[PDB]
């Protein structure tokens, strides 16, 4: 905002975030979720993500990590990050224990700005 | 134990695809025999001598 440079935003890890609070709702009294999760996930996860988006002033090129506990999606933690990004890159074991890196699935994964308009029709 | 959910759906989906690929194999093989059943109307005739 105020100096108006560019900025980066490497975060590892927003998991251990959640579960942060996770530890300490079933204390606070709040009753938990059903794998075992506070009821406050997306709220919190939200009120953290939307600081992270570009503005008129500056812009924030923010890079997240996750934890998939079990190499499950259907973790409601990694599910709920979904709506909060533009490019949900996807790491899978299988890849890697085939002797390959970046473990990436490419079918598992998109991006937003992937259009003709934005980018190059050859690239699309 | 979420994980052997998974494993064993990924055993159910192992089979649903082999059953399908399995059928092919069958329909690709009355595509042959069908073609092939006339030699047996036709047959026993070629070592009559």
């Amino acid at each position: 905002d105020e100096a108006g440079q560019d900025v980066l935003l490497f975060v590892d890890n927003v998991f251990r975030f959640t579960q942060a609070n996770s530890e300490v709702s079933a204390l606070l009294g709040r009753i938990p979720a059903a794998v075992g999760y506070q009821p406050t996930l997306a709220e919190d996860l939200g009120m953290l993500q939307e600081r992270i988006t570009s503005t008129v002033k500056g812009s924030i090129t923010s890079v997240q990590a996750v934890y998939v506990p079990a190499d499950d999606i259907t973790d409601p933690a990694p599910a709920t990050t979904f709506s909060h990004l533009d490019a949900t890159t996807v790491l899978s074991r299988s890849v890697a224990e085939a002797g390959i890196y970046p473990a990436v699935e490419p079918l598992e994964c998109a991006s937003r700005i992937m259009d003709p308009d934005a980018i190059d029709v050859n690239h699309y | 134990g979420g994980g052997t959910i998974r494993f064993w759906r990924e055993k159910l989906e192992g089979y649903k695809k082999y059953h399908q690929i399995v059928k092919t194999i069958k329909m690709v093989t009355l595509a042959k025999y069908r073609q092939t059943v006339v030699r047996t109307r036709v047959r026993d005739q070629t070592l009559r001598y």
